[PDB]
RNA sequence: UAGCUAGUAGGUGGGGUAACGGCUCACCUAGGCGACGAUCCCUAGCUGGUCUGAGAGGAUGACCAGCCACACUGGAACUGA
RNA sequence: CCCGCAGAAGAAGCACCGGCUAACUCCGUGCCAGCAGCCGCGGUAAUACGGAGGGUGCAAGCGUUAAUCGGAAUUACUGGGCGUAAAGCGCACGCAGGCGGUUUGUUAAGUCAGAUGUGAAAUCCCCGGGCUCAACCUGGGAACUGCAUCUGAUACUGGCAA
């Protein structure tokens, strides 16, 4: 099952998560098909708090990629900003 | 449109088989002199028509034999 | 025996410069004319000419300017053993740019700033300076 | 060398000899005293210089040198050996590390205490 | 007003019937910091003498060299009996990168930044010698032009 | 991570003013200014190159109050960064928070001004910085903050200032004790003393 | 370490696999690899990379990531995509 | 993270000082004890051993050992040599291999140019952004010098023909 999801790298207590788009069964920190963006909780509100290639995330979803609850979250954001 | 090597026939004593050396120029990896390397491929030659010293083209397909994975497209000069 | 007609003609070249010969002569060449060509478009020699049908003879006029050889150094880059090819991005420039480095292109031979500014790469034949 | 010829037999660089193959790569080994006497220096040197045999734990038996003035080993005494050669003393490669296992310090020592294992003085 | 450095002192002995004889020898450089240097070689008893043998000396036998805004024009090999030299232009902030003989030498003839390395023997005496040699043959590009036939632009543009 | 031993000591054994007092008395009329510091400071040492060298160095590093490891990372900064290597380094020598402080007049002394910025004492665009090697920036605003503006240490030290040569590119308000960090500074305005060139060397040894 | 290899090399046909295939058989042909180093021995997980070096290179493969192999030692299948 | 209280108050060690290499004297010792990376010290004023004073270098670290690269142009492709310093086989023929006079044509193999695909992400580098700075995290880019395919150029090398 291909799934877009969020693979946290960041630093300790700081952290910044890419979302990937990538085989469910791989672990999260690891193979990943494509990277579609990324987010940052933390954020000092000029920086760009996340950012979506919508257009791939279109197209992987309708190739039939699941997607996380955050992931669907973090689109819902920046589409209802807009 | 299709890819292809070219050779010469160095054994035909197998049973429409053939083995053909692809040579080719290639810079050392460190001193830089171009030097002369063959690679030797077991060719699938049905009708036999293939003799030792020919100049043959030939193409890669399914695995036919053990060791056999290319075939002959055509000859291209021939008794020399 | 005789495997380096161009290497030939250099140490002719070097040898008649450090002898102060006014001129020098070898069996001639097609290459050879194109190499004396560039080599005089870009003022390392007086002049050059060819002489005969059957066993051409070509001529170079060397020169001096204040008792003292034009050119300083002469010296084969692709020799037959290896030889040596650049791209247009990696054509090497001699003493800096003072001097020149014939390349052997697709479009004849001529200088490394013109086959850099025709955008090509080739041979190195040889570096002057 | 022609260009042919190295194609044909590439350069083959020397591997570095060591000079100190009982430790095996290691900074320092632990070993038995077997036995502890003096010796004497090369011709131009003169004095007693205080050795040891020891026994590392890998099989090596090998000498080593006791720096310092004075010591307190005897058979069966495990010290601590260090790399380290001393010249004018051939086949002692090894030097013993002061302060370390069973080996003692330097009496009454001030300065480069740290080489002999001497704790800093409460004053 | 120019600038005078010691390179190198050494002590050489003589043998004769009641023994050895000391004396001693001067290596120096002078130079006006503006591309000419030269460089003098003296001998005496005593040191002082010996090293005012060489400065005197070394003011004569020196030699103009074509600098450009403190570094060479071009690299530049120097070979003299075993010290082999390279030395090549380097950008402004570089400073003097060489061997302490041929720093010494480049330091007083002016050049401001250049990239230094000695192969073979680093023998101050033929260190040198190879440097003052190399720096001498490096040639200018209007130099280059006059001898060409053209101009400055036509053999650098 | 810091000296914090006698200090006209380092003045006596680099042969010049390092500016490691206030400066209200003539350093001459405090120490034995031409001497080097010791048992043995009146022999003169024949110094080798690489002895020169080391000073050089040295009197830069204790000019700034600045540690090996410190300078180490600056000069590779320096090299990293584009254009004259001894330039960019004395540019960010002199980048600096305590120095700018300094040089604005805050503290007598490099090290006054270190102990300002460390105790909550300064302010960059209206946020406490408390590290002395926070970089300063053209167009940064510092300025001493209300609770520490009245210590008597500031006011005093503001007089030393304005008896010592002004910093071209500084714009000071004594009044409100604020200052406009015009530009970065370039190698002519400050002082032609410093071998920079040297530095550049020891650390390509 | 100069020679190695009889399912070895190729072919017809049958069998087997998700799939091509000596994968396995029955028979026929007597081949295949090798001085551009086969075979044999010793050593070793590979790569993106890390250290060093002006660079080419030398060494190296811990942590992060991709791949492979193993799960007390040896062997075997079953369930199951 | 911010605010308030107290009080300089709770907080500096390690190696070295003969040359290489920055930093020197006195006392003790007397080729003993001892030091040492190499050169080397020590037999009666030792800047080299041990102690003190002074000084130099690093710094919450400092030294010692082990291992790799460098310096080492000391496996040299970039970048070495072979008359005497180590190094031309005793000599000749000769197969495989390496290289090959000059002109014309053709080929596009090598070669060059362009384009496409690919060269995972992270790491290195550039311009920026966020933790009070930095380490650290992070955005975009360059790069990943390669490999493969296609269309071109034909001087040089190769093939073929004369
Ligand atoms: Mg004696
Ligand atoms: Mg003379
Ligand atoms: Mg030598
Ligand atoms: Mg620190
Ligand atoms: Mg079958
Ligand atoms: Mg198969
Ligand atoms: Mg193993
Ligand atoms: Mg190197
Ligand atoms: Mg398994
Ligand atoms: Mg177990
Ligand atoms: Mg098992
Ligand atoms: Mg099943
Ligand atoms: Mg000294
Ligand atoms: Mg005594
Ligand atoms: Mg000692
Ligand atoms: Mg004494
Ligand atoms: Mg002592
Ligand atoms: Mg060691
Ligand atoms: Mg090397
Ligand atoms: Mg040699
Ligand atoms: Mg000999
Ligand atoms: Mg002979
Ligand atoms: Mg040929
Ligand atoms: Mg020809
Ligand atoms: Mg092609
Ligand atoms: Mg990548
Ligand atoms: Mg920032
Ligand atoms: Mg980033
Ligand atoms: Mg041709």
């Amino acid at each position: 099952m291909v799934t877009i999801r969020l693979a946290r790298h960041g630093a300790k207590k700081r952290p910044f998560y890419q979302v990937v788009v990538a085989d469910s069964r791989n672990a999260r920190n690891g193979r990943f098909i494509e990277r579609v963006g990324f987010f940052n909780p933390i954020a000092s509100e000029k920086e760009e708090g996340t950012r979506l290639d919508l257009d791939r995330i279109a197209h992987w979803v309708g190739q039939g990629a699941t997607i996380s609850d955050r992931v669907a979250a973090l689109i819902k954001e920046v589409n209802k900003a807009a | 449109k299709i890819r292809t090597l070219q050779g010469r026939v160095v054994s035909d004593k197998m049973e429409k088989s053939i083995v053909v050396a692809i040579e080719r120029f290639v810079k050392h990896p460190i001193y830089g002199k171009f030097i002369k390397r063959t690679t030797k491929l077991h060719v699938h030659d049905e009708n036999n028509e293939c003799g030792i010293g020919d100049v043959v083209e030939i193409r890669e397909c399914r695995p036919l034999s053990k060791t056999k994975s290319w075939t002959l497209v055509r000859v291209v000069e021939k008794a020399v | 025996s005789m495997q380096d007609p161009i290497a030939d003609m250099l140490t002719r070249i070097r040898n008649g410069q450090a002898a102060n010969k006014a001129a020098v002569t070898m069996p001639s060449s097609k290459l050879k004319v194109a190499i004396a060509n560039v080599l005089k478009e870009e003022g390392f020699i007086e002049d050059f000419k060819v002489e005969g049908d059957t066993k051409p003879e070509l001529e170079l006029t060397l020169k001096y300017f204040q008792g003292k050889a034009v050119v300083e150094s002469i010296q084969r880059v692709s020799r037959p053993g290896l030889r040596i090819y650049k791209r247009k991005d990696e054509l090497p420039k001699v003493m800096a740019g003072l001097g020149i480095a014939v390349v052997s292109t697709s479009k004849g031979v001529m200088t490394d700033r013109a086959a850099r500014q025709a955008g090509l790469g080739g041979e190195i034949i040889c570096y002057v300076a | 060398a022609t260009v042919n010829q190295l194609v044909r037999k590439p350069r083959a660089r020397k591997v570095a000899k060591s000079n100190v193959p009982a430790l095996e790569a290691c900074p320092q080994k632990r070993g038995v005293c077997t036995r502890v006497y003096t010796t004497t220096p090369k011709k131009p040197n003169s004095a007693l210089r205080k050795v040891c045999r020891v026994r590392l734990t890998n099989g090596f038996e090998v000498t080593s040198y006791i720096g310092g003035e004075g010591h307190n080993l005897q058979e069966h005494s495990v010290i601590l050996i260090r790399g380290g050669r001393v010249k004018d003393l051939p086949g002692v490669r090894y030097h013993t590390v002061r302060g370390a296992l069973d080996c003692s310090g330097v009496k009454d020592r001030k300065q480069a205490r740290s080489k002999y294992g001497v704790k800093r003085p409460k004053a | 007003e120019l600038q005078e450095k010691l390179i190198a002192v050494n002590r050489v002995s003589k043998t004769v019937k009641g023994g050895r004889i000391f004396s001693f020898t001067a290596l120096t450089v002078v130079g006006d910091g503006n591309g000419r240097v030269g460089f003098g070689y003296g001998k005496a008893r005593e040191v002082p003498a010996a090293i005012q043998k060489a400065m005197e000396k070394a003011r004569r036998n020196m030699i103009n060299v074509a600098l450009n805004n403190g570094t060479l024009q071009h690299p530049v090999k120097g070979v003299h009996t075993g010290s082999r030299v390279f030395m090549q232009p380097a950008s402004e902030g570089t400073g003097i990168i060489a061997g302490g003989a041929m720093r010494a030498v480049l330091e007083v003839a002016g050049v401001h930044n250049v990239l230094a390395k000695a192969y073979g023997s680093t023998n101050p005496i033929n260190v040198v010698r190879a440097t003052i040699d190399g720096l001498e043959n490096m040639n200018s590009p209007e130099m280059v032009a006059a001898k060409r036939g053209k101009s400055v632009e036509e053999i650098l543009g | 991570a810091r000296y914090l031993g006698p200090k006209l000591k380092l003045s006596r054994r680099e042969g010049t003013d390092l500016f490691l007092k206030s400066d209200v008395r003539a350093i001459d009329t405090k120490c034995k200014i031409e001497q080097a510091p010791g048992q043995h400071g009146a022999r003169k040492p024949r110094l080798s190159d690489y002895g020169v060298q080391l000073r050089e160095k040295q009197k830069v590093r204790r000019i700034y109050g600045v540690l090996e490891r410190q300078f180490r990372n600056y000069y590779k900064e320096a090299a990293r960064l584009k254009g004259n290597t001894g330039e960019n380094l004395l540019a960010l020598l002199e980048g600096r928070l305590d120095n700018v402080v300094y040089r604005m007049g805050f503290g007598a002394t490099r090290a006054e001004a270190r102990q300002l910025v460390s105790h909550k004492a300064i302010m960059v665009n209206g946020r406490v910085v408390n590290i002395a090697s926070y970089q300063v920036s053209p167009n940064d605003v510092v300025s001493i903050r209300e609770k520490a503006k009245k210590q008597s240490r500031v006011k005093a030290a503001l007089e030393l200032a304005e008896q010592r040569e002004k910093p071209t590119w500084l714009e000071v308000d004594a009044g409100k004790m604020e200052g406009t960090f015009k530009r970065k500074p370039e190698r002519s305005d400050l002082s032609a003393d410093i071998n920079e060139h040297l530095i550049v060397e020891l650390y390509s040894k």
